[PDB]
DNA sequence: GCTTGACAAAAGTGTTAAATTGTGCTATACTGGGAGTCACGGATGCG
DNA sequence: CGCATCCGTGAAGCACAATTTAACACTTTTGTCAAGC
């Protein structure tokens, strides 16, 4: 999604028919896993370089 | 057009003065559009009769 | 052409009132708006040399 | 562990207008600039 | 060959053609949702 591993953005659909799923499914899964990132507990570690 | 080093020009000595055997005066004249030199001449019209 | 004719005027202006003309007077006769002539006035600058 | 469909915002296509940039042209006659020196070693030549 | 003397160097204004910007309608895609199967 952000092309940390090579640089290039992709978008939702892009994404979603590398795996067997549809676009809403990776934005489903991004919006669970940016709520679970999002959460203090993770980001006071990562918070500190521009806190 | 072609053009030379000025540090071979002149520069007491001038190498390039030295390398064609001029003086400086002459090859100043020669390089900057003053006099004309004559580079080649054929024997054919010379030693002929 | 314009940066001359901007020129000129500035040049010849000055003995109507006897003060360097500004962007008000420029503008007066330049047929053209006050920031269009700051625009030009800085496009006519030149660069300085570092060796100095 | 995830689909169908429906809406609105953002990413593209294309035509047109406006501005921005480059080359050419002007016919009385006029015809050649002007700017604030000495000291050093090396090439030439004299007997 | 032994050295002196001269020599050059350094220290006024527009017309028309072509190119380039950034307006806007429209199209497509991208992101988003409740409700749900």
């Amino acid at each position: 999604r952000f092309g940390l591993t090579d640089g290039q953005p992709r978008t939702l659909d892009e994404i979603g028919q590398v795996y067997g799923v549809t676009r809403e499914r990776i934005r489903q899964i991004e919006s669970k896993t940016m709520s679970k990132l999002r959460h203090p507990s993770r980001s006071q570690v990562l918070r500190d370089y521009l806190d | 057009a072609p053009v030379t080093h000025i540090w071979y020009f002149k520069g007491v000595p001038s190498r390039l003065g030295y390398l064609l055997d001029l003086a400086p005066k002459d090859l100043e004249k020669i390089i900057y559009f003053a006099a004309y030199v004559i580079t080649s001449v054929d024997d054919e019209m010379r030693h002929n009769e | 052409e314009v940066i001359n004719k901007l020129g000129r005027i500035q040049r010849e202006l000055l003995q109507d009132l006897g003060r360097e003309p500004t962007p008000e007077e420029l503008a007066k006769e330049m047929d053209i708006t006050p920031e269009k002539v700051l625009e030009i006035q800085q496009y006519a600058r030149e660069p300085i040399s570092l060796d100095q």
